[PDB]
């Protein structure tokens, strides 16, 4: 499954005709495109390998 | 009869209120669509409220629709329900709006809150103006503004132009009326009036005050002036001392310096610039050099 | 006779209705429906209810349909069942109305739910407007508004201007027609009446206040000015001072300037501008000037 | 009739006010918007502030 999750604050008078607003408008904009399942599982570094992405020597 | 035609009552004021609306009915002289979006938008967004959902994209071309601006005066002391009249002023490029019908259009002041609802028939005359028109009891008050009338024991009485002289005069005429402490005069345009507390004792007070009598005392000397409609007005205390005018094309009835007396009544003041033979267009470069000069003694205003 | 001729009872309000409908049996007189889709999207709602599902995308070009916009004014206490008239105005390209039929309308507030609903022939009268008729009667009432009418002690009669001093003699009127404490003024606007309970006392009461007859007393003086129709209005209390006018294209019957005599009678004010001889248009500008001088007393309103 | 025409008192004085604004109504006498921006963009800020958003 895939989530699409939007907050912001937007000034009302910026509001088009059609009743739509472009992001880049909004004030505060928090978006966040996650997923769960095995295809997010496969795209997760594993356990081993992040201990030695953060503390190898170099 | 003369309080009220002089002064005005503290929290007593007019308002102004606006809006947006479009006229229907018009044999086809409507503004171009094509070349105003709004219209079309504004006549979606209606359809779309009614609960007609046009599809977007396709032309359209109305001739009996036109958007118009409404003005309103909103009255002291309103309540709902009651009824004032509307202007119905043309945007765009309308031709006319003869025989048009106002729809619904809420009217806001200020404070973008609306006071009151406009929906009539519009009067045109029939040369005449044919994007403007009257709707008489056109719009319906809906919100009342609340006063501060009816509290405290003073009541301020504004005059019309300043004078120190007139409120004097005014504050005198109350005084005998009414009592000794009854007013007092702040400032050339403001009279303070001691009254009891309660509306219905403020409000008798002020009935027994406005339809006064008091002499108008004579003001300042004072000539006006209007190029943009070609007129000349003077007043009753414009006074003139001896000078020598000069104009082009102008002669005594033979030479070209016409000498003019000092005059005191105004009715001399007319028969010596009667005796120039002079036109109005003329004449105002001849007061305006008079009053350089010093000769003339009001003061000049170019309105 | 006088009290119904200047006062409104509170909670007594006309109210606005609008709704959009269709125009059928004209003579060729449609609105081009390739330039107006919603005209046929409508139709085709219409024919969709009834039971008729024509296809989509086929082109129709009709003549003796045209799209329009009905306005009423809903009347206080309406019972469901009575009979107002209505407005029809056209909207689009349409040519005529003449010998139109309104098919079925709902007529809707506000508040978005209907309260009449309107079907009839369109009476146009056929120089006169065409796009433009009214239905009599064309419309039955069917949703019925709660009102506050009948409960309480109190009642405001709400005056169509503000004047304390009018507020006054129409308290004081009530006061020597009923009793004592029957009426109490509260601001220039506004007279509150105490009644029994009961609608039969309050109905009883207001029948026997409303033909009451009241003098007028002298109001504020006031001369209006409707340049798009060119009219000038002036009033009875509308006095003048003396002063001295210069008007292009204008002379003595032989100078420039001529002399008005201070003027207190609405007669001599009249005699005094038409010794003049100006235009109506030249007067306004004239008037104006007079005003901006001081010369002329009353307020001047431009509509 | 003579002070109040010669002399001025000390702190009664007038003042200048300046506004812009727009006068609609005319009868096909307005200005061209093609070369005037200003009347364009003001109405669209006036139809904003009441609700039509262009």
């Amino acid at each position: 499954t895939e989530f699409i999750r939007f907050s912001g604050v937007v000034n009302p008078r910026t509001i088009s005709g059609s009743n739509s607003v472009p992001s880049t408008q909004v004030a505060d904009a928090r978006i966040e495109y996650v997923g769960n399942g095995y295809i997010n599982e496969a795209q997760n570094m594993g356990w081993l390998q992040r201990f030695f992405l953060n503390l190898s020597p170099m | 009869e003369r309080i009220r035609d002089l002064t005005s009552v503290q929290g007593v004021r007019e308002n102004s209120l606006i809006g947006y609306g479009l006229v229907v009915g018009l044999d086809g002289t409507g503004d171009q669509t094509t070349q105003t979006p709004f219209t079309t938008q504004t006549l979606n967004n209606m359809l779309s409220q009614l609960g007609i959902t046009v599809p977007t994209g396709t032309n359209m071309q109305l001739k009996n629709v036109a958007a118009v601006m409404v003005t309103a005066s909103y009255p002291p002391f309103a309540r709902q329900g009651q009824t004032i009249d509307v202007v119905v002023s043309s945007m765009g490029n309308a031709k006319s709006l003869r025989g048009g019908t106002l729809l619904m259009t809420p009217l806001k002041g200020v404070d973008s809150q609306v006071y009151a609802l406009a929906q009539g028939n519009i009067l045109v005359g029939g040369v005449n103006q044919l994007n403007g028109g009257r709707i008489t009891n056109g719009a319906i008050i809906e919100r009342e503004l609340p006063t501060q009338f009816g509290a405290g024991n003073t009541i301020n009485l504004q005059l019309n132009d300043e004078d120190f002289t007139m409120a004097q005069q005014i504050t005198d005429a109350i005084n005998r009326a009414r009592g000794y402490g009854s007013a007092t005069a702040l400032d050339a345009r403001t009279v303070q009036v001691r009254v009891p507390s309660g509306n219905s004792s403020q409000v008798r007070f002020l009935a027994d005050i406005q339809n006064m009598e008091v002499n108008v005392t004579p003001q300042d000397a004072k000539v006006v002036i209007n190029s943009r409609t070609g007129s000349v007005v003077m007043n009753r205390e414009v006074t003139l001392d001896s000078c020598a005018v000069a104009q082009g094309n102008l002669s005594v009835t033979g030479g070209s310096l016409q000498s003019v007396r000092s005059s005191a009544n105004l009715n001399s003041v007319v028969r010596a610039l009667n005796a120039l033979g002079a036109t109005p267009m003329d004449l105002m470069s001849i007061l305006q050099s008079m009053q350089s000069a010093g000769c003339l003694r009001a003061k000049l205003e170019i309105i």
